[PDB]
Protein backbone atom coordinates (compact mmCIF):
# COMPACT_ATOMS: atom_id res chain seq x y z
CA UNK A 1 0.00 0.00 0.00
CA UNK A 2 0.93 3.61 0.27
CA UNK A 3 3.25 5.49 2.76
CA UNK A 4 4.02 8.70 4.42
CA UNK A 5 7.03 9.91 6.85
CA UNK A 6 5.88 12.74 8.86
CA UNK A 7 8.10 15.21 11.26
CA UNK A 8 6.15 17.52 13.54
CA UNK A 9 8.02 20.35 15.36
CA UNK A 10 6.51 21.97 18.26
CA UNK A 11 8.14 25.54 19.69
CA UNK A 12 7.10 27.33 22.59
CA UNK A 13 8.44 30.31 23.99
CA UNK A 14 9.05 31.42 27.63
CA UNK A 15 10.44 35.30 28.30
CA UNK A 16 12.43 35.36 30.85
CA UNK A 17 12.94 31.90 31.23
CA UNK A 18 15.50 30.80 28.83
CA UNK A 19 15.42 29.59 25.21
CA UNK A 20 12.16 27.66 23.97
CA UNK A 21 10.93 24.54 24.19
CA UNK A 22 10.88 23.13 21.23
CA UNK A 23 9.83 19.63 20.67
CA UNK A 24 9.98 17.28 17.45
CA UNK A 25 8.21 13.32 17.10
CA UNK A 26 9.12 11.40 13.85
CA UNK A 27 5.84 9.36 12.15
CA UNK A 28 6.15 6.16 9.63
CA UNK A 29 2.26 6.77 8.44
CA UNK A 30 0.72 6.30 12.16
CA UNK A 31 4.21 4.88 13.92
CA UNK A 32 5.83 7.36 16.10
CA UNK A 33 9.83 6.30 15.56
CA UNK A 34 11.89 9.02 16.90
CA UNK A 35 11.41 12.10 19.01
CA UNK A 36 13.93 14.98 20.46
CA UNK A 37 12.79 17.63 23.48
CA UNK A 38 15.47 20.71 24.16
CA UNK A 39 14.35 20.09 27.81
CA UNK A 40 15.04 16.29 27.94
CA UNK A 41 18.17 16.13 30.88
CA UNK A 42 20.98 15.23 27.79
CA UNK A 43 18.99 16.51 24.45
CA UNK A 44 19.30 13.49 21.82
CA UNK A 45 17.29 11.77 19.01
CA UNK A 46 15.89 8.56 21.10
CA UNK A 47 14.32 5.64 19.11
CA UNK A 48 10.36 5.32 20.07
CA UNK A 49 9.91 2.16 18.15
CA UNK A 50 11.56 -1.50 17.97
CA UNK A 51 12.95 -0.85 13.89
CA UNK A 52 15.02 2.22 14.18
CA UNK A 53 17.08 0.83 16.91
CA UNK A 54 19.47 -0.52 15.00
CA UNK A 55 20.63 2.44 13.70
CA UNK A 56 24.24 3.31 14.84
CA UNK A 57 25.10 5.89 16.79
CA UNK A 58 25.90 8.20 14.35
CA UNK A 59 22.28 8.41 13.20
CA UNK A 60 21.21 9.85 16.62
CA UNK A 61 24.83 11.99 16.82
CA UNK A 62 23.54 13.27 12.87
CA UNK A 63 19.94 13.85 14.23
CA UNK A 64 21.32 15.44 17.56
CA UNK A 65 23.12 18.33 15.65
CA UNK A 66 20.19 18.96 13.35
CA UNK A 67 17.15 19.20 15.68
CA UNK A 68 19.79 21.54 18.06
CA UNK A 69 20.27 23.67 14.73
CA UNK A 70 16.48 23.49 14.11
CA UNK A 71 15.68 24.36 17.95
CA UNK A 72 17.57 28.11 16.97
CA UNK A 73 16.33 28.56 13.95
CA UNK A 74 12.38 28.12 15.28
CA UNK A 75 13.56 30.59 17.99
CA UNK A 76 14.18 33.54 15.25
CA UNK A 77 10.99 32.51 13.62
CA UNK A 78 9.04 32.93 16.49
CA UNK A 79 11.08 36.12 16.84
CA UNK A 80 10.31 37.42 13.58
CA UNK A 81 6.77 36.45 14.33
CA UNK A 82 6.51 38.71 17.29
CA UNK A 83 7.16 41.58 14.86
CA UNK A 84 5.01 40.60 11.92
CA UNK A 85 2.03 40.83 14.41
CA UNK A 86 3.07 43.24 16.98
CA UNK A 87 2.84 41.38 19.38
CA UNK A 88 4.21 41.51 23.58
CA UNK A 89 7.49 40.27 24.34
CA UNK A 90 5.96 39.67 27.73
CA UNK A 91 3.69 36.34 26.45
CA UNK A 92 4.05 32.58 24.88
CA UNK A 93 3.66 31.97 21.42
CA UNK A 94 3.75 28.55 19.42
CA UNK A 95 5.37 27.60 15.96
CA UNK A 96 4.27 24.05 14.63
CA UNK A 97 5.83 22.79 11.76
CA UNK A 98 5.27 19.69 9.40
CA UNK A 99 6.74 18.47 6.62
CA UNK A 100 7.41 14.98 4.53
CA UNK A 101 6.56 12.96 2.11
CA UNK A 102 3.78 10.19 0.41
CA UNK A 103 4.78 7.35 -1.44
CA UNK A 104 2.69 5.20 -3.62
CA UNK A 105 3.00 1.23 -3.26
CA UNK A 106 5.84 1.85 -6.26
CA UNK A 107 7.93 3.54 -3.80
CA UNK A 108 7.71 6.91 -5.69
CA UNK A 109 6.83 10.37 -4.48
CA UNK A 110 2.90 11.09 -4.50
CA UNK A 111 2.85 14.39 -2.50
CA UNK A 112 5.06 16.83 -0.43
CA UNK A 113 4.19 18.61 2.34
CA UNK A 114 5.65 21.58 4.13
CA UNK A 115 3.38 23.81 6.48
CA UNK A 116 3.61 26.09 9.30
CA UNK A 117 0.61 27.03 11.91
CA UNK A 118 1.52 30.15 14.46
CA UNK A 119 -1.03 29.69 17.86
CA UNK A 120 -2.94 26.97 16.37
CA UNK A 121 -3.76 28.62 13.09
CA UNK A 122 -2.76 28.22 9.61
CA UNK A 123 0.50 30.91 8.42
CA UNK A 124 1.85 29.39 5.13
CA UNK A 125 2.10 25.84 3.42
CA UNK A 126 3.88 25.45 0.55
CA UNK A 127 1.69 23.92 -2.87
CA UNK A 128 1.54 20.59 -4.12
CA UNK A 129 4.15 21.70 -7.04
CA UNK A 130 6.49 22.31 -4.26
CA UNK A 131 7.69 25.62 -6.21
CA UNK A 132 5.05 27.82 -4.52
CA UNK A 133 3.60 29.22 -1.04
CA UNK A 134 -0.06 29.85 0.27
CA UNK A 135 0.14 32.52 2.97
CA UNK A 136 -2.67 32.42 5.20
CA UNK A 137 -2.60 36.33 6.33
CA UNK A 138 -0.66 39.82 5.34
CA UNK A 139 2.00 38.31 7.86
CA UNK A 140 2.69 34.86 6.48
CA UNK A 141 2.83 37.69 2.80
CA UNK A 142 6.26 38.62 4.48
CA UNK A 143 7.90 35.19 5.15
CA UNK A 144 6.19 34.36 1.41
CA UNK A 145 8.05 37.60 -0.64
CA UNK A 146 11.44 36.60 1.12
CA UNK A 147 11.48 32.79 0.41
CA UNK A 148 10.68 33.63 -3.07
CA UNK A 149 13.30 36.00 -3.43
CA UNK A 150 15.71 33.65 -1.65
CA UNK A 151 14.55 30.77 -3.68
CA UNK A 152 14.12 28.58 -0.79
CA UNK A 153 11.31 26.30 -1.95
CA UNK A 154 14.14 24.97 -4.26
CA UNK A 155 15.85 23.65 -1.08
CA UNK A 156 12.73 22.45 0.22
CA UNK A 157 11.84 20.58 -3.22
CA UNK A 158 15.45 18.83 -3.20
CA UNK A 159 14.62 17.35 0.64
CA UNK A 160 11.27 16.09 -0.07
CA UNK A 161 11.43 14.75 -3.63
CA UNK A 162 14.94 13.11 -2.63
CA UNK A 163 16.08 11.83 1.03
CA UNK A 164 12.89 12.42 2.34
CA UNK A 165 11.70 9.30 0.00
CA UNK A 166 15.50 7.48 0.56
CA UNK A 167 14.72 7.54 3.88
CA UNK A 168 11.24 6.21 3.96
CA UNK A 169 12.22 3.64 1.74
CA UNK A 170 14.73 2.52 4.34
CA UNK A 171 12.77 2.49 7.70
CA UNK A 172 9.62 0.59 5.45
CA UNK A 173 12.54 -1.97 4.65
CA UNK A 174 13.60 -2.33 8.69
CA UNK A 175 9.96 -2.15 9.72
CA UNK A 176 8.93 -5.36 7.16
CA UNK A 177 5.41 -6.49 8.78
CA UNK A 178 5.36 -4.25 11.59
CA UNK A 179 4.99 -0.96 8.63
CA UNK A 180 3.27 -2.91 5.65
CA UNK A 181 0.75 -4.34 7.99
CA UNK A 182 -3.30 -3.38 7.71
CA UNK A 183 -4.83 -4.54 11.05
CA UNK A 184 -8.78 -4.52 10.17
CA UNK A 185 -11.25 -3.14 12.65
CA UNK A 186 -12.98 -5.57 15.28
CA UNK A 187 -16.51 -4.42 15.16
CA UNK A 188 -19.77 -5.12 16.93
CA UNK A 189 -23.03 -3.21 17.86
CA UNK A 190 -24.38 -2.62 21.83
CA UNK A 191 -27.84 -2.01 22.42
CA UNK A 192 -28.13 0.66 25.40
CA UNK A 193 -31.96 1.30 26.23
CA UNK A 194 -32.84 4.95 26.91
CA UNK A 195 -36.55 5.05 27.66
CA UNK A 196 -39.28 2.98 26.67
CA UNK A 197 -39.65 5.41 23.34
CA UNK A 198 -35.91 5.32 22.77
CA UNK A 199 -32.79 3.26 22.86
CA UNK A 200 -28.86 3.93 21.43
CA UNK A 201 -27.39 1.60 19.10
CA UNK A 202 -23.15 2.08 19.33
CA UNK A 203 -21.60 0.58 16.32
CA UNK A 204 -17.60 -0.26 17.86
CA UNK A 205 -14.29 -0.35 15.84
CA UNK A 206 -11.58 -1.99 17.77
CA UNK A 207 -7.10 -3.20 17.42
CA UNK A 208 -7.14 -1.39 13.27
CA UNK A 209 -3.94 0.03 12.05
CA UNK A 210 -3.72 2.71 10.44
CA UNK A 211 -6.01 5.12 11.97
CA UNK A 212 -7.83 6.70 9.10
CA UNK A 213 -11.15 5.05 9.16
CA UNK A 214 -14.93 5.83 8.45
CA UNK A 215 -17.34 4.90 11.27
CA UNK A 216 -21.19 5.94 10.60
CA UNK A 217 -24.60 5.10 11.04
CA UNK A 218 -27.59 5.04 8.27
CA UNK A 219 -31.65 4.97 8.45
CA UNK A 220 -32.88 3.14 5.68
CA UNK A 221 -29.42 4.46 3.93
CA UNK A 222 -29.95 7.72 4.58
CA UNK A 223 -27.36 10.11 6.49
CA UNK A 224 -27.56 10.41 10.08
CA UNK A 225 -24.75 12.44 10.65
CA UNK A 226 -26.55 15.49 12.75
CA UNK A 227 -27.87 12.89 14.85
CA UNK A 228 -24.54 10.40 15.24
CA UNK A 229 -22.33 11.08 18.26
CA UNK A 230 -18.67 10.23 17.14
CA UNK A 231 -15.82 9.94 19.37
CA UNK A 232 -12.30 11.11 18.25
CA UNK A 233 -10.48 8.40 17.23
CA UNK A 234 -7.91 6.94 20.04
CA UNK A 235 -4.93 5.03 20.26
CA UNK A 236 -5.10 1.84 22.26
CA UNK A 237 -1.33 2.20 23.57
CA UNK A 238 -0.06 -0.95 21.29
CA UNK A 239 0.14 1.10 17.93
CA UNK A 240 -3.55 0.30 17.41
CA UNK A 241 -6.84 2.47 17.34
CA UNK A 242 -10.27 2.56 18.58
CA UNK A 243 -13.22 4.63 17.44
CA UNK A 244 -17.09 4.16 18.17
CA UNK A 245 -20.45 5.46 16.75
CA UNK A 246 -23.60 6.42 18.88
CA UNK A 247 -27.18 7.29 17.02
CA UNK A 248 -30.29 7.27 19.92
CA UNK A 249 -32.78 5.26 17.97
CA UNK A 250 -36.91 4.77 18.33
CA UNK A 251 -37.33 1.33 20.19
CA UNK A 252 -38.33 -1.22 17.68
CA UNK A 253 -37.10 0.40 14.80
CA UNK A 254 -33.78 -0.87 14.66
CA UNK A 255 -33.52 -3.04 11.77
CA UNK A 256 -33.56 0.41 10.02
CA UNK A 257 -30.16 1.55 10.85
CA UNK A 258 -26.88 0.05 9.46
CA UNK A 259 -22.92 0.49 10.74
CA UNK A 260 -20.64 1.56 7.90
CA UNK A 261 -16.90 0.37 8.54
CA UNK A 262 -14.01 2.17 6.29
CA UNK A 263 -11.09 0.85 6.35
CA UNK A 264 -7.51 0.34 4.47
CA UNK A 265 -7.57 -3.29 6.02
CA UNK A 266 -11.12 -3.91 4.90
CA UNK A 267 -11.20 -4.77 0.85
CA UNK A 268 -15.24 -4.33 1.22
CA UNK A 269 -16.14 -2.09 3.34
CA UNK A 270 -18.67 -3.65 6.21
CA UNK A 271 -22.31 -3.56 6.73
CA UNK A 272 -23.06 -4.04 10.54
CA UNK A 273 -26.70 -4.78 11.62
CA UNK A 274 -28.85 -5.38 14.65
CA UNK A 275 -31.77 -8.07 14.14
CA UNK B 1 15.59 11.27 9.32
CA UNK B 2 15.25 15.19 9.50
CA UNK B 3 16.09 17.76 6.94
CA UNK B 4 19.20 19.77 7.94
CA UNK B 5 18.67 22.93 5.07
CA UNK B 6 16.87 25.55 7.92
CA UNK B 7 14.55 28.38 6.77
CA UNK B 8 13.73 31.99 9.18
CA UNK B 9 9.96 32.25 8.96
CA UNK C 1 -4.83 33.34 19.24
CA UNK C 2 -6.43 29.80 19.16
CA UNK C 3 -7.64 28.64 22.36
CA UNK C 4 -9.21 24.49 22.08
CA UNK C 5 -10.38 23.00 24.97
CA UNK C 6 -9.09 19.04 25.10
CA UNK C 7 -11.72 16.16 24.47
CA UNK C 8 -11.25 13.37 27.19
CA UNK C 9 -11.84 9.82 26.58
CA UNK C 10 -10.97 7.26 29.65
CA UNK C 11 -11.13 3.67 28.34
CA UNK C 12 -8.82 0.33 28.70
CA UNK C 13 -6.51 -1.03 25.55
CA UNK C 14 -8.07 -4.38 25.93
CA UNK C 15 -11.95 -5.10 27.15
CA UNK C 16 -11.27 -5.17 31.27
CA UNK C 17 -11.72 -8.73 32.80
CA UNK C 18 -11.44 -8.60 36.59
CA UNK C 19 -8.18 -9.95 37.76
CA UNK C 20 -6.82 -9.83 34.05
CA UNK C 21 -3.37 -7.07 34.02
CA UNK C 22 -5.01 -4.01 31.14
CA UNK C 23 -3.64 -0.30 30.47
CA UNK C 24 -6.02 2.60 31.91
CA UNK C 25 -5.56 5.19 29.15
CA UNK C 26 -6.67 9.20 29.21
CA UNK C 27 -6.47 10.32 25.80
CA UNK C 28 -6.33 14.09 25.49
CA UNK C 29 -6.65 15.63 21.90
CA UNK C 30 -8.27 18.44 20.21
CA UNK C 31 -6.44 21.21 22.70
CA UNK C 32 -4.05 24.48 22.56
CA UNK C 33 -2.16 25.94 23.21
CA UNK C 34 0.02 22.97 24.69
CA UNK C 35 0.59 23.09 28.01
CA UNK C 36 -2.06 20.61 30.14
CA UNK C 37 -2.28 18.81 33.58
CA UNK C 38 -3.65 15.08 33.50
CA UNK C 39 -3.54 12.52 36.19
CA UNK C 40 -5.34 9.07 36.45
CA UNK C 41 -7.34 8.47 39.60
CA UNK C 42 -8.24 4.95 41.85
CA UNK C 43 -10.71 5.80 44.15
CA UNK C 44 -9.94 9.58 43.93
CA UNK C 45 -6.39 9.25 44.82
CA UNK C 46 -3.60 9.99 42.26
CA UNK C 47 -1.65 6.84 40.69
CA UNK C 48 2.01 7.21 40.75
CA UNK C 49 4.52 6.62 37.70
CA UNK C 50 1.57 7.44 35.08
CA UNK C 51 3.62 7.64 31.60
CA UNK C 52 2.33 9.58 28.40
CA UNK C 53 3.23 9.66 24.87
CA UNK C 54 4.88 12.19 23.15
CA UNK C 55 3.69 15.91 22.21
CA UNK C 56 2.18 15.43 18.69
CA UNK C 57 -0.56 16.91 16.52
CA UNK C 58 -3.01 15.92 14.05
CA UNK C 59 -3.93 18.22 10.85
CA UNK C 60 -5.82 20.64 12.40
CA UNK C 61 -3.08 21.46 14.16
CA UNK C 62 -4.57 20.74 17.78
CA UNK C 63 -2.17 18.42 20.13
CA UNK C 64 -2.88 15.01 21.38
CA UNK C 65 -1.41 13.35 24.57
CA UNK C 66 -2.05 9.24 25.50
CA UNK C 67 -1.89 9.32 29.42
CA UNK C 68 -1.51 5.06 30.57
CA UNK C 69 -0.84 2.85 33.61
CA UNK C 70 -0.53 -1.10 33.95
CA UNK C 71 -3.49 -1.65 36.27
CA UNK C 72 -6.01 -4.82 37.14
CA UNK C 73 -9.36 -4.15 36.79
CA UNK C 74 -11.88 -5.05 39.78
CA UNK C 75 -15.85 -5.05 40.11
CA UNK C 76 -14.84 -2.30 42.88
CA UNK C 77 -12.18 -0.09 41.97
CA UNK C 78 -13.39 3.53 40.40
CA UNK C 79 -10.64 5.19 37.77
CA UNK C 80 -10.94 8.40 36.41
CA UNK C 81 -8.82 10.96 34.47
CA UNK C 82 -8.98 14.69 35.54
CA UNK C 83 -7.57 17.27 33.22
CA UNK C 84 -6.53 21.17 33.41
CA UNK C 85 -6.19 23.77 30.48
CA UNK C 86 -6.89 27.21 30.43
CA UNK C 87 -9.75 26.75 28.41
CA UNK C 88 -11.36 24.82 31.53
CA UNK C 89 -12.92 26.85 34.45
CA UNK C 90 -12.00 23.63 36.44
CA UNK C 91 -10.67 20.98 35.87
CA UNK C 92 -12.67 17.91 34.32
CA UNK C 93 -12.80 14.67 35.85
CA UNK C 94 -14.01 12.23 33.62
CA UNK C 95 -15.33 8.37 35.08
CA UNK C 96 -13.63 5.36 33.46
CA UNK C 97 -16.97 3.12 32.24
CA UNK C 98 -15.75 -0.22 31.14
CA UNK C 99 -18.44 -1.01 28.37
CA UNK C 100 -17.27 2.63 26.77
CL1 LIG D 1 -13.90 12.59 21.46
CL1 LIG E 1 -11.59 7.53 40.76
CL1 LIG F 1 -7.39 17.33 12.42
Amino acid sequence: GSHSMRYFYTSVSRPGRGEPRFISVGYVDDTQFVRFDSDAASPREEPRAPWIEQEGPEYWDRNTQIYKAQAQTDRESLRNLRGYYNQSEAGSHTLQSMYGCDVGPDGRLLRGHDQYAYDGKDYIALNEDLRSWTAADTAAQITQRKWEAAREAEQRRAYLEGECVEWLRRYLENGKDKLERADPPKTHVTHHPISDHEATLRCWALGFYPAEITLTWQRDGEDQTQDTELVETRPAGDRTFQKWAAVVVPSGEEQRYTCHVQHEGLPKPLTLRWE
Amino acid sequence: SPRWYFFYL
Amino acid sequence: MIQRTPKIQVYSRHPAENGKSNFLNCYVSGFHPSDIEVDLLKNGERIEKVEHSDLSFSKDWSFYLLYYTEFTPTEKDEYACRVNHVTLSQPKIVKWDRDM
